C-alpha cells in the first residue's frame, strides 16, 4: 500500500459520501447536496453536446465525466502544508495522459484505419506543402499529449513547494522581529493569496482538463 | 433512486480498455527494464 | 448621453435636439415656423382591433 | 399619394430597409463603418422619420 | 467631382443644394473629418455642433441639431440637417440658460424623459460653447 | 515505477464510477424529468 | 565535463525563453475570439475550433523550446 | 572540445528561440482571421485557405530555427 | 583553435533570432491581407501578388540572417 | 590570435540581430499599405510608389548593419 | 591587448540592436502616414513633409548609435 | 585597467540601447500627430508645438543613454 | 577592484536600459494626447495637465534608473 493507492482509497471513500450518501428524499431536490453534482453534471452535460454532439455525445460522456471528477477530488484536498499530494511524484497525471491519446488513436485507427492519415491534411496544404503540415499535425498529436499531464502535475508540484518555501519564511519573519508589526502578518497575507490560487487553478484546469480530452475525442470520431 | 436503468457500461467502452491492457503489458517491463533497485 | 436604452430612439433624441435649437433660439428667430413645429396636437389612440386602445394618447 | 401633376394623384410605395438588413447591402463595404456609434439601427431610424414626414 | 458639393438642407428651407464648397467640418459621434474634394465614400452621425462651411468667401460656421453626414464615392458629400446656426444671431444666452436651469430639475422624471432632459441640457452646453 | 494496484485500479474506478452514475443517478435525473412530465400530463 | 553540464543547463535555461511568444500568442488568439463573439455573437461556435487550433500551435512552439531545452538537461 | 560542446549547447539554446516569433505570428495571422470571419462571415470560405497556409510557413521559420538548434546539438 | 569554434557556435546561435522579425513580418502582412480581403472582397484579386511579394521581400531578410548564422558555421 | 577572431564571431552574431527590426518594419508599413488599399481601391497609384520608398528605405537601414556585422566578419 | 580589442568588438555588435528600433520607428510613420494618405487623399501635401522630418528624426538615432559603434571599432 | 576598459567598452556597447526606444518613441508621436492631422487638418496648428515639446522628452531618454555611454568611455 | 569597476561598468551599462521605458512613456502619453485634441478641441485645456503628470512620472522613473546606473559609476 504506497502513498499513492492509500491516497486513491481516500479519493472514494470522499466520492461515495457526497451523492451515494444521500439517498432518501425521493425527489429531484431535498438535498443541496444534490444540486451542486447535478449543476457540474448539467455544465459538463451541455458541453458533451457542444464540443461531441452530433452522433455519439452521450455515448462517450462518462469518461469525461469520471476523468473529471477524478481530477476535481484529486485536487480538492491539496493545500494543507503537510498536503504529500499525490506522492509529490505525479507521475500518474502523466500516464493519464499518455493511456488516454493511445486510447484516443486506437479508437481512431480502429473507425478510419487509413483515412486517420487523412487528419493530417484538413483542407488545402497540397502536396509540396503535405510533407510540412504532416509532420506538425503528427508531432502535434505527441506534443499536446505529453504537455497535457506534465502541465498539471508540474503546477500541483509548484503550488505545493510554494507552500512551504513561502512558509518558511514566515517562520523566519516571526522569530526575529521583537516589537513591531507589519513582519508576518502580510506574508500570512500572501499565504492565503497563494492558497486561494491553488485552490482556484486546480478546479478550472480539471475543466481544463476536461475541455482537452473533449477535444481530442472531437478529432477521432469526427475528421476535418 | 438506484434503480438500474441498463446503460452502455462496456460494449462501446471497449477501445480504451484494449488500449489500457496494451499499456499494462510493457508497462511493468518498463519497471523491470529500469530497475535501479 | 444615452437615448436607446435610456431614451427611447435616435428619432426622440434628434427631436429634442431640434426642440432645444428652436425654443433656445434668439428672440428674431422665433417666427411662425418655430411656432408651428413648437405646435403639435396629435393624439395616438391605437385602434384597438383585437386589443390595447391607447385612446388619444397626447403627441 | 403622389402629388404629381397639379391636378393628378395616385398611391406610390417607398420601402424602408431595416437594420438588420442595411449592414447586408452589398455596397455596405465601401463605407468604413464603426461599431461604436451602431450606425446600422441608426442609420434605419433617420431612414423610416425622413421618408414618412416626406 | 472638381471639389466637393454640399447638399445641407433643413426641413423648413434648404440651406446649399450641391453648393462647392473648399473645405467642410463635420463634428460627429467620433470626431469633427474635414472633407474637401474626392475623399472616400462615408456614413457618419453628426453629433451636435459647428459644421463650419469654410469657402472661398468665408468660413462661415454652423452649429446643427443634429443629423447624419454621409458621403458618396462621387465626391458626394450628403448632410441632412434640421435648425441651423446663422451666422450668429441664433446666439441667445439668457434663454439657454433659464431652459439648462429651470429643465434639469425634471432630468430625473421619468427614465426616457430623463434621458432627453439630460441631452437637451448637453445640447444646450454645446450652444453655450459656440455662444462663445 | 509502482502501476499495479492504481492503473487497472483506475480503470476500475472508472467502471464502478461509471456503474454508480449512469445505472443509479442517470435514471434518477431521467426518472424525475420524465416524473414531473407525466405529473403536467 | 562539469563545463559541458553547465553549459547544458545555460542552454536549457536559454532555451526555456521561447515560449514567452507562445503564451502571448494563444493569448491574444483567445483575445481575438472574445472580440469577434463580441462582434458576432452568433458565430461563436463556427469560429471556436480554430481558437483551440491557434492554441494547439503556439503550444507546439512553446513545446519546441521545452524539447531542446529537455534534451540539453537530459 | 570541451568549450566546443558547451558552446553548441548554448547556440542551440539560443537559436530555438524562433518559436517565439513563430508562435507569434501565427498568432496575429488567426487574430486577424477571427475579426474578419466575424466581421465578414461570408469571406471565410475564401480566406481560409491562404491564412493556413500562411500561419504554416510561419510555424516553418520557427522550425527553420529548431533545425539550426539540432544541428549544433549534432 | 577550439575557442574560435565555440564563439562561432554561439554567433550561429545568436543569429538564429533574426527569424523572429521576419516571422513576426510576413505573419503581420498576412494579418492586413485577412482584414483587407474581409471588408471587401473585391480588393484580394488586386492586392495577392504584390501582398506575396513582401511576404518573400520579409522571408529573404530573414534568409539573409539564417545565411549569415550559416557561413558563421560553415 | 583566437580571442581576436572568436570576438569578432560573437559581435557579428549579435549584429545580425538588427535585421529582426528591418524586416517587421517593412511587413509593417506594408500591412498599413494593405489595410490603405482595402479601404480605397482608387488611391493604389499614390500608395504604391510612397510604400515601395519606404521598403526600400527600412531594407538600407537594415543592409548597413548587415554590412556592420559583414565588415566585423571580414574585416 | 587582445582582450580590450576584442571587448570593443563585443561592444560594436552589442551598439547595433538600436536598429530594431530605428526600423521600427520610420516603419510606424510611413505607416501612418500611408492610412492618412489613403483614408485622406487631400492630407498628403502637409503630411508629407512631417513625415519625412520625423523620419529624419527616427534615423538620427540609428545613425547615432551606428556611429558611435565606428568609432568604437575605430 | 586593462580589463577595466575592456568592461568600459562593452559596457558603453550594452548603454547604447537607449536610442532605440528614443527613435520608435519620436516616431510613434509622429504617428499619432499624422493620424491626427489626417482625420482633422485644423488641429495641425495646436498640436505642432505639443508635439514637438513631446519629442524633445522623448529625445531627452537618448540624450541621457548617450551621457551614460560617454562617461563609460571617456 | 579589477572585476569590482569592471561589473559596476556593466553595471551601468545595463542599468541604461531604464530610459527605453521613460520614453515610451513620454511618447505614448503624448501619442495619445495628440489623438484626443485631434478628436476633441475642447478637451485638449482638461487632457493637457494630465498627460503633463504622465510624462513627468515617466521621467522621473527613467531618472531612477539614471541615479542607480550612475551610482554604479561614482
Amino acid at each position: 500500500l504506497t502513498t499513492f493507492s492509500l491516497y486513491t482509497i481516500i479519493v472514494l471513500l470522499v466520492i461515495t459520501s457526497l451523492y451515494t450518501l444521500t439517498n432518501n428524499n425521493n425527489k429531484i431536490i431535498g438535498s443541496r447536496w444534490l444540486i451542486s453534482q447535478e449543476a457540474i453534471y448539467d455544465t459538463i452535460m451541455n458541453m458533451t453536446k457542444g464540443q461531441i454532439g452530433g452522433k455519439n455525445w452521450g455515448l462517450y460522456f462518462p469518461m469525461i465525466f469520471t476523468l473529471f471528477m477524478f481530477i476535481f477530488i484529486a485536487n480538492l484536498i491539496s493545500m494543507i502544508p503537510y498536503s504529500f499530494a499525490l506522492s509529490a511524484h505525479l507521475v500518474f497525471i502523466i500516464s493519464l495522459s499518455i493511456v488516454i491519446w493511445l486510447g484516443n488513436t486506437i479508437l481512431g485507427l480502429y473507425k478510419h484505419g487509413w483515412v486517420f492519415f487523412s487528419l493530417f491534411v484538413p483542407a488545402g496544404t497540397p502536396l509540396p506543402l503535405v510533407p510540412l503540415l504532416v509532420i506538425i499535425e503528427t508531432l502535434s498529436y505527441f506534443a499536446r499529449a505529453i504537455s497535457l499531464g506534465l502541465r498539471l502535475g508540474s503546477n500541483i508540484l509548484a503550488g505545493h513547494l510554494l507552500m512551504v518555501i513561502l512558509a518558511g519564511l514566515t517562520f523566519n519573519f516571526m522569530l526575529i522581529n521583537l516589537f513591531t508589526l507589519v513582519f508576518g502578518f502580510v506574508p500570512l497575507a500572501m499565504i492565503l493569496a497563494i492558497m486561494m490560487l491553488e485552490f482556484a487553478i486546480g478546479i478550472i484546469q480539471g475543466y481544463v482538463w476536461a475541455i482537452l480530452t473533449a477535444s481530442y475525442l472531437k478529432d477521432a470520431v469526427y475528421l476535418h | 433512486m438506484l434503480k438500474r436503468f441498463p446503460t452502455p457500461i462496456l460494449k462501446v467502452y471497449w477501445p480504451f480498455f484494449v488500449a489500457g491492457a496494451a499499456v499494462y503489458y510493457g508497462m511493468s517491463k518498463a519497471a523491470d527494464l529500469s530497475s535501479n533497485t | 448621453s444615452a437615448w436607446r436604452k435610456a431614451g427611447i430612439s435616435y428619432a426622440a433624441y434628434l427631436n429634442v435636439a431640434a426642440q432645444a435649437i428652436r425654443s433656445s433660439l434668439k428672440t428674431e428667430l422665433q417666427t411662425a415656423s418655430v411656432l408651428n413645429r413648437s405646435q403639435t396636437d396629435a393624439f395616438y389612440t391605437q385602434y384597438k382591433n383585437g386589443t390595447a386602445a391607447s385612446e388619444p394618447t397626447p403627441i | 399619394n403622389d402629388p404629381v401633376s397639379s391636378l393628378s394623384f395616385e398611391p406610390s410605395e417607398k420601402p424602408i430597409f431595416n437594420a438588420k438588413t442595411i449592414e447586408q447591402s452589398p455596397s455596405f463595404g465601401k463605407f468604413e463603418i464603426d461599431t461604436d456609434a451602431n450606425v446600422p439601427r441608426d442609420l434605419f431610424e433617420y431612414t423610416l422619420a425622413n421618408q414618412m414626414l416626406t | 467631382s472638381s471639389g466637393l458639393k454640399l447638399q445641407f438642407a433643413l426641413p423648413h428651407e434648404t440651406l446649399y443644394s450641391g453648393s462647392e464648397v473648399t473645405q467642410v467640418n463635420l463634428p460627429a459621434k467620433s470626431g469633427r473629418i474635414g472633407v474637401l474634394a474626392n475623399h472616400v465614400p462615408t456614413v457618419e452621425q453628426l453629433l451636435p455642433g459647428v459644421v463650419e462651411v469654410m469657402e472661398g468667401s468665408n468660413s462661415k460656421k454652423f452649429f446643427i441639431s443634429g443629423g447624419f453626414a454621409t458621403v458618396q464615392p462621387d465626391s458626394q458629400l450628403c448632410v441632412t440637417a434640421i435648425e441651423a446656426f446663422p451666422l450668429e444671431s441664433f446666439s441667445q444666452e439668457n434663454i439657454k440658460n433659464l431652459l439648462a436651469e429651470a429643465k434639469k430639475n425634471v432630468s430625473s422624471s421619468d427614465a426616457r424623459e430623463a434621458a432627453e432632459a439630460a441631452i437637451q441640457v448637453e445640447v444646450l452646453e454645446n450652444l453655450q460653447s459656440v455662444l462663445k | 515505477f509502482y502501476f499495479m494496484n492504481q492503473l487497472t485500479y483506475g480503470f476500475l474506478l472508472m467502471i464502478t464510477l461509471l456503474i454508480l452514475f449512469s445505472q443509479f443517478f442517470l435514471p434518477m435525473i431521467l426518472r424525475l424529468y420524465v416524473s414531473r412530465l407525466f405529473i403536467s400530463k | 565535463m562539469q563545463l559541458v553540464l553547465a553549459a547544458k543547463y545555460i542552454g536549457a535555461g536559454i532555451s526555456t525563453i521561447g515560449l514567452l511568444g507562445a503564451g502571448i500568442g494563444i493569448a491574444i488568439v483567445f483575445a481575438a475570439l472574445i472580440n469577434g463573439v463580441s462582434r458576432n455573437p452568433s458565430i461563436k461556435d463556427t469560429v471556436f475550433p480554430m481558437a483551440i487550433l491557434g492554441f494547439a500551435l503556439s503550444e507546439a512552439t512553446g513545446l519546441f523550446c521545452l524539447m531542446v531545452s529537455f534534451l540539453l538537461l537530459f
